[PDB]
């Protein structure tokens, strides 16, 4: 049963919004943090309220 | 508070209500570009390296639009809006006038 | 005619261009585009899929990316404005005083052209690679000009320091044309003038303006000579003076006649 | 009376075409009645050329405009430095 | 045709008379912002201005101080600068004949 | 039981996302079965979720795969031999040279034959006796003593793929288009083991000083660290390492001849003795039409110093001399004045002989 009502639900997963790696330049005291996307800049961006 | 603070928090409050009314309003973004050629019609060059031929804004007169000189295009379909002061080296010389 | 024509024109879209990169199977290709990306893409029913190989170049739909038509090669803009130059003609005897000159010229570039059966009596490897040089002002653009618009020839001519690009090696992607250009149209001449610009000494401690120069001189050199040998492809420097010319390029055998005019 | 009549019917749809802004491009070939540009943006695109603007005028790196929603050789620019 | 001698003989001057008085296209240049730091855009620099020179023929080129694109003599095998030296070289090939060198006269100081 | 007939069924149709068209991605790491890191041809790195029922084994090496193009979402994977800029020639492309119309250089033929072609058709000898394998082969020498002729010879005789490239399809235009030749490259070679490569000239990439300020500087700086991290990987592999030949010594980044990667350095030498030079013209002679009464050994003992690519260029004018005389042979007329040209080496004493 965990297969089957994985692959249906399967197709509406995959229409991701994607994702994209950075790293920790570093932190400040609003919960904020500098991350430098590669290619690009850098941006100020919060973290998800639970980690 | 003390996040997202970079004043007295008193004249910011009515700071606040102005930034809404600018934000609505279309002055800005204009993309910066430069002028490369007038055409008796103008040719534009964009910083991200692609050419535009655009038209004329209903701000201002054709008489300011000058060679070289820097100006400010519409976001989307790109039309000249306003005329800028020259030069971007100024950041070593703009700093020893005394 | 011409404002109906207009009205039929508008329905009509443009396709962007790419190659094949590489067969993957029967249905589906392997392209990659002239804007970046690469692609797997669908064919038309039309299309030959044995013309459909690595190497041929052919456009897509921007609705769908899938191949429309065959492309054949395409010469690139540089590539043109460099056999569009010479203009009219001048006289082979309009040069005089060098007629020695003229000759040793010759033994190079007419000879193995007609005659390789000549070249294949002795057993020798007929000569490619000719470097003129001498005081300037002395004729030595003259003597190339001349005989460029009498040979008949394909003839690119090339001023050295104006495939120099801004951008990061550009410059490498024009010198690999023309030698490409040149071994398909054959037999040609690539003849390029005042070769100081870019067959500049080794350096390897100036600035990177020097490091950029060293991406194509060391190109220039295995495209002459490398794996692949050229074809018919002739190929004549002219220089002010050989000094300040990298040993590896002015080396015999790479530059076999190194003709002085006094 | 009416040869007069079509050819300003059609001119109101060419000039909304023609409606600025529109994206520069120069010829890296015609293939001779076929131009293939490569744009500013850095791309290319092969289309069968608008035959209003003639291939004659079209030599190889002249500048022409395109029409940036549809590629379309809009019309040719003067030379510019 | 070439001016040279002391300086406050007036070869700036000479030209600047010129300038007015024919009512051809003058074109005035200047050695040094001729050379760029950018990898080859001094290059891309003289042949359009050649270029600009045939539409508006006939014409003058004023060149002012070509010390900026100097001397060709060295050959080290550490450093050399070889910048000026690209687009003096590209100079050249404009004054050659393949390029008309007829509707333009060159007036060098 | 029925419930294994849908889930066939209903496997079908994630397959159906799979479509004309794709954007090509290179699978770069795994972090978990069901995601892992792409890096997409545009310059974009991505953390995408995986397709059910893909192999998990073969994504994991370096491999190229398929993303469709409205999410980066991975729904399959190409095979290991695609999606290479540059493929295996030897078709027909192989060159005509040989070891024997090379001449001289028997030192150099055993080093190279024993630093390339022994570890492939025999790993054992190497392991048995408890000697590291030479792995990477360096070639330095002044320009033309015959550094590429000699491995012209050794594409024809290994019966090995072969990846031939100069070093300047390495430099890109666009962007993080240079560590991605090279991460290519090596899988290619990996793929149809045992392989070659060979960089005709690694000079320009290899270079010992950086600005690290302009654009140029910082594209490099990327080619060259991942040359030398895949070139620690290629250890434990059939694979020979790279080949790889410069004119120049003096510019190479010394952190290429650390141990560990480039090992061997071959030597070729300017000076030739007496012995070699004859060795050099016994060989082009012998497929050229002389007359009996020329001789070689009239030529040998002029030049103290000579290499054989100096050598290669007296024979052809030569043999373009007799062209104007109109003689089948050479004959030692020809041969005496072809000899005095194309040597020189004279700046030095040249009029300034009372140094003795
Ligand atoms: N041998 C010659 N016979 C007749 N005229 C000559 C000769 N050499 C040069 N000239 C004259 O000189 C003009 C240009 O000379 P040319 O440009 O060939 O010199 P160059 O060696 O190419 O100069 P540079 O070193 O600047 O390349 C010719 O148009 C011609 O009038
Ligand atoms: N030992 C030899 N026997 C026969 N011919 C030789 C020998 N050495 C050199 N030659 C001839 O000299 C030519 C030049 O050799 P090659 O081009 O391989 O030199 P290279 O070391 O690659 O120089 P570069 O520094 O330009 O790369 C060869 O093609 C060959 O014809
Ligand atoms: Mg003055
Ligand atoms: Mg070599």
């Amino acid at each position: 049963n965990d297969k089957v009502r994985f692959i249906k639900d399967e197709l509406r997963l995959l229409q991701e919004p994607g994702s994209y790696v950075g790293e920790v330049i570093k932190i400040v005291s609003d919960k904020k943090v500098l991350v430098k996307v590669q290619p690009e800049g850098k941006y100020i961006v919060d973290v998800a309220k639970d980690i | 508070g003390v996040k997202e603070s970079d004043t007295g928090l008193a004249p910011s409050h009515l700071w606040d209500i102005m930034g809404d009314r600018q934000r609505l309003g279309e002055e800005h973004p204009l993309q910066v570009a430069r002028c490369t050629k007038i055409i008796k019609k103008y040719v534009i060059n964009l910083k991200q390296i692609a050419k535009f031929v655009v038209g004329l804004g209903e701000r201002v007169s054709p008489t300011d639009i000058e060679e070289g000189m820097r100006v400010g295009v519409d976001r989307s379909k790109y039309n000249i809006e306003l005329p800028l002061p020259p030069r971007i080296d100024p950041s070593v010389t703009m700093m020893t006038v005394e | 005619d011409k404002t109906e024509n207009d009205i039929k024109a508008l329905q009509s879209i443009g396709q962007l261009i790419g190659e094949v990169m590489k067969e993957l199977s029967e249905e589906k290709y392997i392209v990659k585009a002239s804007s970046g990306p690469r692609y797997i893409v669908g064919v038309r029913n039309s299309v030959d899929r044995s013309k459909l190989k690595k190497g041929v170049r052919v456009t897509l739909d921007i609705t769908t990316l899938t191949i429309m038509r065959i492309l054949p090669r395409e010469t690139d803009p540089l590539v043109y404005n460099m056999t569009s130059f010479e203009q009219g003609e001048i006289t082979f005897d309009g040069i005089g005083g060098l007629t020695e000159q003229i000759r040793e010229l010759r033994e190079v570039i007419e000879l193995p052209l007609k005659n390789p059966e000549i070249f294949q009596r002795v057993g020798i490897k007929p000569p490619k690679g000719v470097l003129l040089y001498g005081p300037p002002g002395t004729g030595k653009t003259l003597l190339a000009k001349a005989v460029a618009a009498t040979i008949g020839a394909n003839f690119i001519f090339s001023p050295a320091s104006g495939i120099v690009d801004k951008y990061i090696g550009e410059s490498a992607r024009i010198i690999r044309e023309m030698f490409a250009y040149a071994k398909e149209h054959e037999p040609c001449i690539i003849f390029m003038d005042e070769v100081d610009a870019i067959g500049g000494r080794r350096f390897s401690e100036g600035t990177s303006a020097d490091r950029e120069i060293q991406r194509t001189l060391m190109e220039l050199l295995t495209q002459m000579d490398g794996f692949d040998n050229l074809g018919q492809t002739k190929i004549i420097m002219a220089t002010n003076r050989p000094d300040t010319l990298d040993p590896a390029l002015l080396r015999p055998g790479r530059l076999d006649r190194k003709v002085e005019i006094p | 009376n009416v040869m007069l009549e079509k050819i300003k019917d059609n001119k109101e749809k060419i000039k909304n075409n023609r409606q600025l802004p529109y994206l520069v491009a120069n010829v890296v070939e015609v293939m001779d009645k076929a131009a293939v540009v490569k744009t500013s943006s850095r791309q290319t695109v092969f289309l069968p050329m608008v035959g209003l603007v003639d291939p004659d005028k079209l030599k190889p790196n002249d500048l022409v405009g395109v029409n940036k929603d549809s590629y379309l050789i809009l019309d040719t620019l003067p030379s510019e430095f | 045709a070439l001016m040279y001698g002391p300086p406050g003989t007036g070869k700036t001057l000479l030209a600047r008379a010129c300038a007015a008085q024919t009512n051809a296209t003058f074109l005035k240049l200047a050695a040094p912002q001729l050379v760029q730091m950018y990898i080859g855009e001094g290059a891309k620099l003289v042949r359009d201005a050649f270029a600009l020179a045939k539409e508006k023929a006939p014409t003058i080129i004023f060149i002012d101080e070509l010390d900026a694109i100097g001397t060709k003599r060295f050959d080290s095998e550490k450093s050399g600068d070889r910048e000026v030296q690209r687009t003096m070289l590209e100079l050249l090939n404009q004054l050659d004949g393949f390029s008309s060198d007829d509707r333009v006269k060159v007036l060098a100081a | 039981r029925h419930l294994k007939r849908e889930l066939k069924r209903a496997q079908e149709e994630v397959k159906r996302i799979q479509s004309v068209p794709l954007v090509i991605g290179q699978f770069l790491e795994p972090i978990d079965q069901n995601t892992g890191i792409v890096s997409s041809t545009t310059g974009m790195s991505y953390v995408v979720r995986i397709l059910s029922t893909l192999d998990r084994e073969l994504l994991k090496p370096s491999m190229s795969v398929a993303l469709h193009r409205h999410s980066n979402a991975l729904v399959d994977i190409l095979p290991p031999d695609s999606d290479s800029s540059i493929s295996v020639m030897g078709e027909n492309e192989k060159p005509d040279v040989t070891y024997a119309d090379v001449g001289g250089l028997d030192m150099q033929k055993q080093e190279i034959r024993e630093a390339v072609e022994l570890p492939l058709v025999q790993a054992d000898l190497y392991e048995q006796i408890g000697i590291d394998p030479p792995r990477g082969v360096l070639l330095y020498g002044p320009p033309g003593t015959g550094k590429t002729m000699l491995v012209k010879a050794v594409a024809n005789s290994t019966k090995a793929a072969f990846i031939r490239v100069n070093g300047s399809e390495f430099v890109h235009k666009y962007l993080g288009e240079g560590p991605r030749m090279v991460r290519d490259v090596f899988r290619l070679a990996r793929e149809n083991a045992p392989s070659i490569i060979f960089i005709d000239e690694v000079d320009s990439i290899a270079t010992k000083r950086f600005d690290a300020q302009t654009g140029s500087d910082r594209e490099v700086q990327r080619i060259l660290i991942e040359l030398l991290t895949q070139m620690d990987g290629f250890d434990q592999s059939t694979n020979v390492k790279v080949i790889m030949a410069t004119n120049r010594a003096d510019t190479l980044d010394p952190a290429l001849l650390r141990p560990g990667r480039l090992d061997r350095k071959i030597e070729f030498p300017s000076l030739r003795d007496r012995r070699e030079r004859r060795l050099i013209f016994g060989t082009i002679a012998s497929k050229m039409s002389l007359a009996p009464e020329a001789d070689l050994d009239s030529l040998i003992i002029r030049n103290d110093s000579l290499s054989g690519a100096v050598i290669a260029a007296i024979m052809q004018e030569a043999g373009l001399r007799a062209v104007r005389k109109n003689r089948y042979v050479i004959l030692q007329s020809d041969l005496e004045e072809a000899y005095a040209t194309q040597v020189k080496t004279d700046n030095t004493v040249d009029k300034f002989d009372f140094y003795k």
